[PDB]
């Protein structure tokens, strides 16, 4: 049942955040709350459409 | 209307390598705030804001147009000394003076990490309020919850912290402008 | 069919209501001798009927002043003496909301009576009168919930450049209706609030943007405030007393 | 679109959507909050009772 | 289209409520620079 | 579904089910254990016999 592995040794870097101050793309921070995706609509409770 | 005006012709694409149209994404940037040293360290609550002193985050300098904000709001933060550390949120009706009680004691959300492995700490902090809207550095709600770190042992320390706006966070309300310096500072 | 023991056994399962209120464990019985009825025809000169909603969408007074040249005029820019202090800019009146109104007037103070919380969206209106001859230009703005939030912030705001960028409502004298009107939607944290106790946010400003001006020196002109609410929400059922806040134990 | 965007791998995608812009002043206009708004992803599964809410 | 003379020769056929009562002789401009919302949600348990 | 699970690599789908909502009071109710149920997988293994229980 213990068969033997294969795959591939793969290259990699240690870089703890590749990009902060970015405007775009993925926050890697935990938030401190039950279930990882907060989330709420802010669209919803404005003053006005645009 | 009596215009001269004629309408632009010009590429986007051949002098500078991108456009943004939106405060937004220079808000979701994040930038370095003050230095915090000592054991009773003091992160800004989601209220955020009324800093002094002259330096201050971008975010916090969007901050005064506006009068509503809601949502989460992040943080980095690097420690001084390297060494494992916790993370933990409270309130003031949540503290106790037992002298044997430790801020564990009460059961929230946690977050533990070494530094010597991941030096730069990340932590979201969620967005609990009662009401919709938050009027900027409101006082109508004493116990909403607050940020708390410690290493064990409680020795000092010091941490370069940088917020920034939560993927969920937005700003409502056109204020106008408040006066604001420009230059370098002239003379000595 | 069954002769009714006095108190033993009575049905178990009844329930009505009287009033609009206070629903009640039994039926009343409806016997007596006689039903009678109306007795009078109306024989009368029509009047508009009334309403609640309608009641309170009543126009209001709210101020009334003369105006008059030697008054001074916003100030362009600040100094450090009262860029500190916090300091205001100078107005010809400024009115607090929705309180001018509900515990201002006594006849919407009566007419919310034991009514717990509610819902408001304010309109206000200026009238200007003076003579052709007469120059002149006011400003008529909201500043926000202000109070709510820091010293500071309602203080570095307060300038004009600043204060012709809020929501807000320029009147020249040229105009030969004289007249403006302004609307002013809900904004609060609180979803409601009960009208009769301190209830205070955005305040309305009036301001001068340019000094009154005629052939001769100390020239006037009279103005009137004018407001009534829309899109009212009245909301539970309570005792019309002052409520209290948080740290407040009742 | 979170798990496909994270899923994916990417950073640049950010879940595609197309605003309704308004208000046009010279080739420039404001988008509609109505049209920004994007899945929240969690609120099917608390309205539709999904199993794993109990945490079974 | 015409320039408005401060007072000279306004319409006289003008009429228009305000509240409930009080007829009124001539329109308010309803000019201003922003025209805002009612922001809060309910977000209540219903009463009668 | 937990091979399914790890394999998506995604950490909130945890692969759904819809269970059968009961004793409703004002809009809530209480879901069904046996509803709840998830598999469990290793036991077809063991009862249809396949070879890696025996190592080979």
């Amino acid at each position: 049942s213990k068969d033997r592995d294969l795959s591939k040794v793969s290259p990699y870097e240690n870089i703890p955040a590749k990009g902060f101050t970015h405007g775009v793309g993925f926050d890697y921070g935990v938030p401190l709350s039950l279930f990882p995706d907060n989330a709420i609509d802010p669209t919803i409770a404005n003053p006005e459409s645009i | 209307g009596m215009d001269y005006a004629k309408s632009d012709s010009s590429s986007l694409v051949t002098t500078m390598g991108e456009q943004f149209r939106s405060l937004r994404m220079l808000t979701r940037r994040s930038s370095p705030t003050d230095v915090l040293t000592g054991t009773s360290v003091t992160l800004p609550g989601i209220t955020i804001g009324t800093d002094s002193s002259l330096r201050q985050s971008v975010l916090n300098i969007i901050s005064y147009m506006y009068r509503f904000t809601k949502g989460s709001i992040s943080y980095k933060i690097i420690p001084k000394i390297k060494g494992d550390l916790y993370i933990t949120t409270s309130s003031a009706d949540n503290i106790e003076l037992n002298s044997n009680a430790y801020s564990f004691d009460v059961n929230r959300a946690l977050h533990y990490q070494n530094t010597a492995l991941n030096p730069v700490v990340q932590v979201s902090l969620p967005y609990y309020c009662p009401s919709e809207n938050l009027v900027i550095d409101s006082t109508s709600f004493p116990n909403l919850s607050n940020l708390v770190l410690t290493n064990l042992e409680r020795s000092s320390n010091t941490y370069t912290v940088l917020v920034s706006a939560g993927d969920d966070h937005t700003f409502s309300q056109l204020a106008g402008c408040p006066a604001f310096t420009i230059g370098p500072s002239r003379s000595a | 069919s069954v002769t009714n023991t006095g108190g033993l056994m009575p049905s178990a399962t009844i329930s009505n209501s009287e009033g609009a209120t206070m629903l009640l464990n039994d039926i009343p019985d409806p016997t007596q001798n006689v039903f009678l009825s109306r007795n009078v025809t109306d024989n009368l000169f029509e009047v508009q009927d009334q309403n609640l909603i309608e009641s309170l969408s009543r126009e209001v007074l709210l101020g009334t002043g003369t105006w008059q040249s030697g008054q001074a005029e916003i100030s362009t820019t600040l100094t450090e003496q009262q860029l500190i202090t916090n300091y205001e800019q100078p107005s010809i009146r400024q009115i607090s909301l929705p309180d001018d109104i509900v515990k201002g007037s006594s006849f919407i103070a009566s007419k919310l009576a034991n009514i717990a919380y509610m819902r408001c969206d304010y309109e206000l209106y200026l009238r200007v009168q003076g003579s052709p001859f007469l120059q002149g230009l006011l400003l008529l703005w909201n500043k926000m919930n202000a109070d709510q939030t820091s010293k500071i912030r309602s203080s570095i705001t307060e300038h004009l450049r600043s204060i012709t960028s809020f929501p807000g409502v320029t009147l020249n004298m040229q105009s030969d209706s004289r007249s403006v009107k302004l609307v002013i939607p809900y904004t609060s944290e609180f979803q409601v609030f009960n009208p009769r106790n301190e209830n205070k946010l955005n305040s309305v400003r009036l301001s001068i943007l340019s000094a009154l001006r005629g052939p001769s020196t100390s020239e006037k002109a009279t103005y009137s405030i004018m407001g009534r609410m829309t899109n009212i929400k009245l909301y539970g059922h309570a005792p019309s007393i002052v409520s209290l806040s948080y740290p407040q134990t009742e | 679109d979170d798990a496909t965007a994270s899923q994916r791998g990417i950073v640049t995608q950010v879940a595609d959507t197309v605003s309704s812009i308004s208000n046009v002043v010279d080739g420039l206009g404001v988008p509609l909050l109505s049209s920004i708004s994007k899945p929240i992803g969690w609120v099917s599964n608390v309205v539709s009772n999904v199993a794993s809410i109990f945490g079974f």
